[PDB]
């Protein structure tokens, strides 16, 4: 950001998942579009064909510093493992629906005692009817 | 006398972490001619291209060189106890700190101890007649 | 007396980011015998082989060591406020900076502050009789 | 004389690690005007963001410059033997260490040796009238 | 006097890169007791094993500390302009440089500037009686 | 005189590797006021957490600054010959080294040479009345 009048608390939304607040530390995303590039034989021309949108994906990193971090961290994992997708408040992409796909919890007792990091890997999940069309 | 630059009072309160003992504010005296230093703005700017910047968390820190009190164990002055400090300069300024922690302590000969303290925020009391609110 | 290398007037105008307050162009005095240093070309050349060069974005930088005003909080002088500075040398040169920001503040004892500022461009007013337009 | 900062007695008791012989507590003297240095807090803090910290194991160390006794091989003062040291300052403080080990020795000319010692715990004896238990 | 190590004349001819205006050859003076330095061999050697060497491109450089002319903007003395310099030593040697470029400028207080210049080739004029062609 | 810290005799015995020549134990003199430094403990310690230590191989080192003898080629004093040295201090300590090798020689003007030697072990002869066996 330009100028010294920026205020990060005013531009980044507070993260959350299924209604439980948590402290976010990073925010990424992935978008795209599925193509059908094709190159003929002995030819000097190529082609293309747009064939749908690509499924998004979000990754976040969380940090727990407060006193007695294990209880909060160990209690938040019980939410990521709950069945079904739920609302996710991405810090920059706004509220979206996603389902957790993996999570690695990092910790130590001598190298770094008193802070727990946990990486996450979300995937967009839109509800669909059950009668296949 | 207001133009004199120096330190007038130094009060420190110790709170042992393994026993909960509290020792009332004890006056202290500095070991040499150096003065304490301060950093109150808890946000750091990094230089981007074309006059823009970037904000990062950082902390508020204080460097407090004081003479060890011969009635308090040397361990307390290092990272084995909480610290609450107050420093009053000749002009009238007062800088208070609470719930501070000592970081990366270095060896001391037994009399002169230099403490690096970090806290969430440091409150400043300017002399009468300030401008900012 | 036009051959004297020195600073004559220093004017600063703070602008608190979190409250929109503005403080008039207060005057300041310098703490020691050092002088401010300037860089007004916003492009950097790197040395290639055989006399070539490479251009990089870079910024316009300033270095302003000034005595703190006892009526302004120390935080403002660090990266918690916008700055608008002007320095007038004895010979006549006047150099103005607007919308600057402080970067990587260091600890200060309460009187001496050495601000590092960056802005899009710096305007120089040469004495009468310049050659370049 | 209680305000004099200095060392009164230095006692060392070697224990050869390849023969098991023990040499009684011998007295030593200083090589120069420097003094020993101490660090008694086992755990070490580091600075996280927003006032938090991280704790790591670390150890309790010692720095003991002493003149080599002319009746003990120079190897013993290096990492080729165990050490048990005691230092009594003029004010009355006593610092005891047992089962210490020498780390990363450096070359010595045969008279002055600067030993670095690490131990699980260092016990301190304050003068009469201490406050903390 | 033919054994006095010093500089007699310094001539510079700027060429603004954004407007094409050219300022005739102006004379300059030194800021202090230092002298310029030169390197005229384009290729650079490195040490292989057993007396061999590797040859690399490199360039021909120059270091010219000179006092800023009060009738020229400070920007021109940095990456924001071209330079054509000539230095005449007391003994008679003349070093000429054309189409030079300034690299990695550093902040200057407004009087003393230490320009670093690189060019494809620097031509040297030895006093009468030279041996080499 | 037994409390004087100094060197009395230095004897060296070269052995040209390329031709098997042997030169008797010539005496030498030192170039300046510095003294040799020694390290006679083969194994080296490292600091683990909570008072433990790691033990590594290392070697036994020597440092012998001596004036070059004008009847011996300068190459021999560098890493082109074996060395067998003995140093006798004033007090009486005698330290011997055999089958040493020079490592990483540096350039010498022709008179002062500072050899760095390494050997399997160094034998020390303490004055009469030692304690350890």
């Amino acid at each position: 950001m330009a100028g010294p009048c920026y205020n990060p608390n005013e531009h980044y939304l507070p993260a959350s998942f299924k209604g439980v607040p948590f402290d976010a530390d990073s925010s990424d995303s992935e978008h795209g579009r599925n193509g059908a590039e094709a190159e003929f034989v002995f030819g000097e021309r190529t082609g293309y064909a747009d064939l749908g949108i690509k499924i998004r994906s979000y990754s976040i990193r969380a940090r727990f510093q407060t006193n007695d971090h294990v209880a909060l961290s160990n209690a938040f994992i019980a939410v990521l493992e709950s069945t079904g997708p739920g609302l996710l408040v991405h810090p920059t992409r706004g509220p979206v629906m996603a389902a957790c796909r993996s999570a690695r919890v990092t910790d130590s007792k001598v190298d770094a005692a008193g802070v727990t990091y946990i990486d996450i890997d979300f995937v967009e999940a839109n509800d669909t009817v059950t009668g296949f069309g | 006398c207001n133009k004199q630059n120096g330190v007038k009072n130094i009060l420190i309160t110790f709170t042992h972490c393994d026993t909960g003992e509290v020792i009332g504010p004890i006056s202290h005296e500095q070991p040499d001619d150096t003065l304490p230093t301060y950093k109150t703005c808890a946000w750091t700017n990094t230089a981007l291209t074309n006059g823009a910047v970037m904000r990062s968390a950082s902390n508020a820190t204080m460097t407090l060189p004081v003479v060890r009190d011969p009635r308090v164990p040397l361990a307390w002055y290092q990272g084995c106890a909480q610290i609450d400090a107050q420093v009053e300069k000749f002009d009238g300024t007062v800088m208070t700190l609470t719930e501070g922690a000592v970081t990366e302590p270095e060896e001391s000969d037994g009399r002169a101890v230099t403490m690096t303290i970090i806290a969430a925020e440091i409150d400043e009391l300017l002399p009468p007649g300030s401008l900012a609110a």
